[PDB]
């Protein structure tokens, strides 16, 4: 079985795993070092689609009559 | 009417600057009895000009 996110971001999902896996049995380093690295990837990729959204430089806002 | 959420709106000095043009051009010309009445220099040909 398959999703997009391991044809783009994988090792996103095995740090964030390996966190709970990290938790399981208690190396706890370990956890903080997973989890601040996925949340340090995850970031990137809303930011990705925040310089995707509103491109071209829009107006604020065309204000319409009517 | 560029764009609709412009709002179009217009100004009408033009059509203000004749109206109040008119308003005293007729008051002149077209205000008296008559239009115009023609005076002769002499009398004698004044009964051609009434």
């Amino acid at each position: 079985d398959t999703s997009t996110i391991l044809t783009i971001a994988p090792e996103l999902l095995l740090y964030f795993t390996l966190r709970h896996a990290c938790l399981f049995v208690q190396d706890d380093n370990g956890v903080q070092k997973w989890s601040a690295l996925g949340k340090a990837i995850l970031d990137e990729m809303v930011e990705q689609n925040k310089k995707q959204e509103y491109s071209g430089s829009p107006i604020a806002i065309p204000n319409n009559m009517t | 009417p560029v764009t609709a959420g412009s709002s179009s709106w217009v100004d009408r000095t033009v059509w203000e600057s004749v109206n109040g043009t008119l308003q005293d051009i007729i008051n002149v010309f077209c205000s008296g009895d008559e239009a115009v009445t023609f005076v002769a220099d002499n009398q004698q040909d004044s009964d051609a000009a009434d």
